[PDB]
């Protein structure tokens, strides 16, 4: 009955050039149990054509998942990753950053 | 002591009726099972239940409806009956876990079920005992009694020898399967034979009582017996004899 | 999804060896038990094989596994009259998966007969129900009994009782009928013993 | 391939 | 030159809401190549790599059956383990299982695995020699003995030493090009101040496969972990991976803190710094 809370990483597949097509990845990892709720955000709004990886786990049995969507980034647009868990008070929201 | 029990023993009704079978084990097992063993002794797994949870399902003529209330009980309700349900249904239970470490499946005594187009061709048996010829009593100093249980349908009998109010097995041999009195027919009655061989000296003593006792399994306390006929209720048919000199 | 049990029936003398050979068609099966079914009662595990061990033996019965060829066999060495039963071989993949049964084999261990004193005696009754019945008892294992060529003369199959106090086994058959024309003298069709059968 | 055999805890 | 096949199994119990959720995935090295998800529609084992798509019907029929049988087992266990630990039938629980085999540059058997976990914690697992067991608690202790007596190892091992490895070879060559590629890290560096007069230094590794890579920041003769902040290697979704390491540094000696980037597929190791 152990509980690890998800570590979150937001970034794109390739480098972030405005105006040409890329992928917005959200990597949840190191968490337990397997139930997790993960959404991607465009300027505060929920994205719908969002796929995810198949569930897997580490050497320590903690789970990891990759949520990802196809997007062309812009000046204005800010993207964000929202992740809710059993381990989490309120949903945790993480903003994209082209250099992290 | 401990076992996989299963009621009723035999059972007989006709097409499109509704019947239910139960089963229980106090072995303390994970799993329980249901097998159908058809006319020619072939066993086929039907369902299974690990901890109320159903695993095996094979194919569900969904007339066939299992039900496992707790780990230790397991019932099968069959609805709208088939002449082809004429089979013997076997509860069993195993224990999955530790490998399974212990793989054997434990069987119940089976619930025999024959389903008919028409219950009027059901009959209880006539029981004859025949006292040993004096021929063999000289030539061997042993005495074979012969019992005849005849004219019954379906093949639901249990024949036994009682000697002096105790049930006897030694010296007994009972026919492995019946004869059909008309091997031509589908509806044919049956005829069973049995043999009790005793010492000639044992025979020659009329404080000695021989009873051939055949259990018939028939119609219950709900049917439609409409006729100038007994009503083949599950019943016993006995017949006696005494020693001579 | 299939298991072949050969042979369907099998007769063996009280001394000889009995071998039933089974072939399963799956190749990922790794559990092979044999079930003994005495008389329409609940099948019972006599012996099973898991590990890989190409031979598991327990006293007078033994199992072989040659899993590459997809076959496994029950050996009954040391036969006896009790050994008579219907034997079933099964194969499964272990764990929560289904056992698959063969057609099963009908095993008769014909007993070794005493000092064969074959005879056909006639018994009578106490009577309501017609007949006399005729008893062809004591004969040895090498006699086979076939039926009548009558619709009204009833002959049962060979059968073995064991008077256990006097270590005595004996065969017999029953034959009964309606005929005023019945009598035991020729009641049995067949090839009797030569024919010593004491015919009082 | 993936295991043809698998035990039961 | 090392390789590996690794199957991953997760079944998680849904009290009241049907059967348990069951997800299974297969990997060679750091490529995923098959999957199974019970909630999915097809209810078959699925390809996730082109070189396996090659495989004929019996392979796929076959893999579908075994992986289903994997969940039936896990399903039984789920109850069994409730028993073992004395647990309400109302809680949910997670069973995890992973096994597999490693080969060397010779593509011969090196190592074997088979491990098991209840509620994300060690239960029992197969020890290094594929013959004895390590149980993590009182419950698995039960299971150890029973397995020892039940000869469980003896079978798992034939798979792990044999059929596992046979196939890992088969896959490696049918997937000649995907599996034995060696995509080296596209590196660079970044500057972020925070502070005003210290500054964070970030060494990037990108588009590299497999995922095994070392990022160190330094002395300027050799190393540093005051604040070499380092993040979990992460996937791109194209088959390759990413990582970075970072140091916060005093503002006018950025020019003697280098970053080293070791990886397969790099002929000679890369040293990298911000002039």
């Amino acid at each position: 009955m152990i509980q690890r809370t998800p570590k979150i990483q937001v970034y794109s597949r390739h480098p972030a050039e405005n105006g040409k097509s890329n992928f917005l990845n959200c990597y949840v990892s190191g968490f337990h149990p397997s139930d997790i709720e993960v959404d991607l955000l465009k300027n505060g709004e929920r994205i719908e054509k969002v796929e995810h990886s198949d569930l897997s786990f580490s050497k320590d049995w903690s789970f990891y998942l990759l949520y990802y969507t196809e997007f062309t980034p812009t000046e204005k647009d800010e993207y964000a990753c929202r992740v809710n868990h059993v381990t989490l008070s309120q949903p945790k929201i993480v903003k994209w950053d082209r250099d992290m | 002591d401990t076992a996989v029990s299963q009621t009723p023993k035999y059972l007989v009704t006709q097409m499109g009726n509704d019947k239910s079978i139960k089963c229980e084990q106090n072995l303390g097992h994970d799993t329980m099972y249901w097998y159908k063993q058809d006319s020619k002794k072939f066993l086929k797994i039907m369902f299974s239940y690990n901890n109320k949870e159903l695993i095996i399902n094979e194919t569900v003529p969904n007339r066939f409806s299992p039900k496992s209330p707790d780990k230790a009980h397991l019932n099968l309700h069959i609805n709208s009956l088939e002449l082809g349900d004429s089979a013997v249904y076997f509860c069993a239970s195993s224990q999955l876990a530790g490998g399974p470490l212990y793989n054997e499946q434990f069987f119940g005594p089976g619930t025999r079920l024959t389903v008919l187009e028409d219950l009027k061709n059901v009959f209880p048996p006539e029981v004859a005992v025949f006292e040993p010829s004096e021929a063999e009593i000289s030539h061997t100093q042993k005495a074979t009694l012969v019992c005849l249980a005849t004219g019954f349908y379906p093949d639901h009998v249990e024949l036994s020898w009682w000697v002096n109010g105790k049930e006897v097995h030694s010296g007994v041999c009972t026919d492995p399967q019946p004869l059909k009195e008309q091997p031509a027919l589908n509806d044919s009655r049956y005829a069973l034979s049995s043999r009790l061989r005793v010492s000639a000296t044992f025979w020659q003593n009329p404080r000695n009582h021989f009873r051939c006792q055949v259990q018939f399994y028939g119609l219950s306390e709900n049917d439609e017996w409409t006729q100038d006929r007994a009503k083949p209720v599950t019943q016993i048919v006995s017949a006696e004899a005494w020693g001579r000199a | 999804e299939n298991v072949e049990q050969h042979p369907s029936t099998l007769s063996v003398q009280e001394g000889d060896s009995a071998v039933i050979k089974c072939t399963y068609s799956d190749s990922a099966s790794n559990y092979f038990p044999w079930y003994k079914q005495e008389l329409g009662k609940g099948p019972q595990l006599i012996i099973d094989i898991r590990s890989n061990v190409g031979e598991k033996k327990d006293q007078r019965i033994a199992v072989t596994l040659n899993k590459t060829a997809k076959h496994f066999s029950l050996h009954i060495t040391e036969t006896q009259p009790e050994d008579s039963a219907v034997y079933f071989c099964a194969a499964s993949r272990g764990g929560a998966q289904k056992l698959v049964f063969g057609q099963g084999t009908r095993l008769t261990i014909n007993p070794n007969i005493q000092n064969p004193d074959p005879a056909v005696y006639q018994l009578r009754d106490s009577k309501s129900s017609d007949k006399s019945v005729c008893l062809f008892t004591d004969f040895d294992s090498q006699t086979n009994v076939s039926q009548s060529k009558d619709s009204d003369v009833y002959i049962t199959d060979k059968c073995v009782l064991d008077m256990r106090s006097m270590d005595f086994k004996s065969n017999s058959a029953v034959a009964w009928s309606n005929k005023s024309d019945f009598a035991c003298a020729n009641a049995f069709n067949n090839s009797i013993i030569p024919e010593d059968t004491f015919f009082p | 391939f993936s295991g043809e055999y698998i035990p039961t805890v | 030159g090392s390789h590996s096949m690794r199957y991953f199994f997760t079944s998680v119990s849904r009290p009241g809401r049907g059967e348990p959720r069951f997800i299974a995935v297969g990997y060679v090295d750091d490529t995923q190549f098959v999957r199974f998800d019970s909630d999915a529609a097809s209810q078959r084992m699925e390809p996730r790599a082109p070189w396996i798509e090659q495989e004929g019907p019996e392979y796929w029929d076959g893999e579908t059956r075994k992986v289903k049988a994997h969940s039936q087992t896990h399903r039984v266990d789920l109850g069994t383990l409730r028993g073992y630990y004395n647990q309400s039938e109302a809680g949910s629980h997670t069973v995890q299982r992973m096994y597999g085999c490693d080969v060397g540059s010779d593509w011969r058997f090196l190592r074997g695995y088979h491990q098991y976990a209840y509620d994300g914690k060690d239960y029992i697992a197969l020890k290094e020699d594929l013959r004895s067991w390590t149980a993590a608690d009182m419950a698995a202790q039960t299971t150890k003995h029973k397995w020892e007596a039940a000869h469980v190892a003896e079978q798992l091992r034939a798979y792990l030493e044999g059929t596992c490895v046979e196939w890992l070879r088969r896959y490696l060559e049918n997937g000649k090009e995907t599996l034995q590629r060696t995509d080296a890290p596209k590196t660079h560096m970044t500057h972020h101040a925070v502070s005003d007069h210290e500054a964070t230094l970030r060494c990037w590794a990108l588009s590299f496969y497999p995922a095994e890579i070392t990022l160190t920041w330094q002395r300027d003769g050799e190393d540093q972990t005051q604040d070499t902040e380092l993040v979990e290697t992460r996937p791109a979704g194209d088959g390759t991976f990413q990582k970075w390491a970072a140091v916060v540094v005093p503002s006018g000696q950025e020019q003697r803190y280098t970053c080293h980037v070791q990886h397969e597929g790099l002929p000679k190791p890369l040293t990298l710094r911000w002039e």
